[PDB]
């Protein structure tokens, strides 16, 4: 936990770069795919996602680890309300050293 | 007499089921209409409001089937009364 | 529905000429003019068959 | 204005498609009650995208029994005399396809004509907390029936 | 584009608003 | 035809939750910082007071029971 907290607070002076939030969207889309593919079973509606962004994530990973690192993926950007106030996004420490 | 049978103007039919929650088969959904007491009275309501009743025997024109139609020679147990017989 | 009025949805009622007018899908009528609205969209739908 | 046009995408989306006879914690009905009126303006506070989604998202609204939707029933009313009567939509067609969004105004009016002959002397709720109501009839502070 | 009829097997609408709807009224209503 | 005895004026009188409470139970580190709860509802969003829901949802549930009332009473009508 304490890299995970780590990098969550280190991935939160990031989000003014275009790539961080479409990687993020990408891999968290991933991710909720392979939960519900086993979440509620094969008569649910399987999610399509892309071929290369299904094959980001290893198919080793058991049933029960999914849930916690998608969980932690998807808290792992802030709250995306955030990026819609500029102050916010123009207040981090090197921003604050820039200025 | 195949010339008195050809009816003169266009007839139809309208078949009416009613339905439960958590129901699939088709023996479930014509069973529930049989029974009298057990469905909402706006569906005998909206029953009513469609056409008169006529007897099957006695009705000298389209009764929605063939074999007694056309006949010119003339405790409650609920919708099922207008099952066809 | 709960509030009284009623709810429609047709199934395979679309042909060359669209759909049928005197009852479209998604619908509400009141229990006033329910039975002649339903007579009158099956009149119209054998028609159209 | 595109992210807020996607939030009651979602969130418009999200609540008509609740099961039948679906209990709702009232908390979530509230905040999606005052989206919905802070949603549908014209007078100032227009935004043009938000107005289309809001509109596109949500034809079952009404037909969903969703509980007190009944309120928001005159900012509605009001917001359709302001897009059917339009000819070709200048303003929104930058933004839907007309025609769809044409086809949700229509869904929408026509799910709340029987409202009027059903209720007619009932009276509707009134939420006044500013400058929110589109009436200039000054009559704020009076329940409106159905027959006007 | 037509959107297909929701599961049946779909969660209840509170528990998604629980999981997704505060980040979703709170992008809603900051842009409000 | 009106059948005696027979008519409406006659007759008389989650799997996703199991999910969220797991990942709640066997991960407290990854819960908002007081903010939210998974299985509690979220705090007031920023853009509403408190008292305006507190008005609301009195105003929603008074139109409710208003309309519930006149519908069960003018049905005889």
């Amino acid at each position: 936990p304490p890299y995970w907290k780590t990098a969550k607070e280190m991935v939160a002076n990031w989000r003014h770069h275009p790539a961080v939030v479409e990687q993020w969207s990408k891999v968290i889309c991933a991710l909720t795919s392979r939960l519900l593919r086993f979440t509620y079973g094969p008569s649910f509606p399987a999610f399509k996602v892309p071929d290369e962004d299904a094959s980001l994530i290893p198919p080793e990973m058991d049933n029960e680890c999914v849930a916690q690192t998608w969980f932690r993926f998807l808290h792992m950007l802030s709250n995306p309300v955030d990026l819609s106030n500029p102050a916010i996004i123009s207040s981090t420490p090197k921003f604050q050293e820039q200025f | 007499g195949y010339l008195d049978l050809l009816p003169c103007r266009p007839f139809d039919t309208v078949f009416i089921f009613y339905m439960k929650p958590g129901q699939k088969t088709n023996q479930e959904i014509l069973k529930n209409v049989e029974s009298s007491r057990t469905v909402q009275p706006h569906f005998l309501e909206f029953l009513l409001s469609l056409g008169w009743s006529v007897d099957v025997g006695r009705h000298p024109g389209w009764t929605g089937h063939v074999s007694t139609s056309w006949s010119i020679n003339c405790e409650d147990i609920g919708a099922s009364i207008f099952n066809g017989q | 529905l709960n509030t009284g009025l009623f709810r429609i949805k047709i199934q395979g009622a679309t042909g060359k000429f669209n759909m049928v007018i005197p009852l479209v899908d998604g619908m509400i009528v009141s229990r006033r003019a329910l039975g002649f609205l339903v007579r009158q969209t099956v009149i119209n739908i054998c028609r159209r068959k | 204005e595109a992210g807020r046009a996607e939030a009651c995408g979602t969130l418009c989306r999200i609540f008509c498609s609740k099961k039948t006879g679906e209990e709702i914690l009232p908390a979530y009905l509230s905040r999606f009650y005052m989206l919905l009126i802070q949603g549908l303006q014209i007078n100032d506070y227009v935004c043009h995208p938000v107005l289309a989604s809001v509109i596109l998202n949500s034809p079952p609204l009404f037909c969903c029994d969703l509980k007190g939707i009944d309120v928001v029933v005159p900012y509605f009313i009001s917001a359709l005399e302001t897009i059917l009567p339009d000819r070709e939509l200048s303003k929104f067609k930058s933004y839907v396809n007309p025609t769809e969004l044409r086809r949700s105004s229509i869904n929408i009016l026509l799910s709340l004509l029987p409202l009027p002959h059903h209720f007619g002397t009932v009276k509707s709720e009134v939420v006044l907390e500013g400058k929110f109501s589109n009436d200039d009839s000054s009559s704020y502070d009076k329940p409106i029936t159905f027959l006007s | 584009e037509p959107r297909p009829l929701p599961a049946p097997r779909r969660p209840k609408v509170n528990s998604i608003l629980n999981l997704f709807g505060s980040w979703l009224f709170d992008a809603a209503f900051v842009h409000c | 035809f009106l059948i005696s005895s027979w008519h409406r004026d006659t007759f008389g009188p989650d799997v996703l939750d199991k999910l969220l409470e797991n990942i709640g139970h066997t991960s407290p580190e990854c819960l908002l910082p007081s903010q939210l709860n998974l299985n509690e509802p979220s705090l007031t969003p920023c853009g509403m007071n408190y008292d305006q829901e507190k008005e609301i949802i009195e105003v929603i549930l008074r139109q409710n029971a208003q309309e519930d009332e006149y519908i069960q009473s003018h049905n005889f009508d």
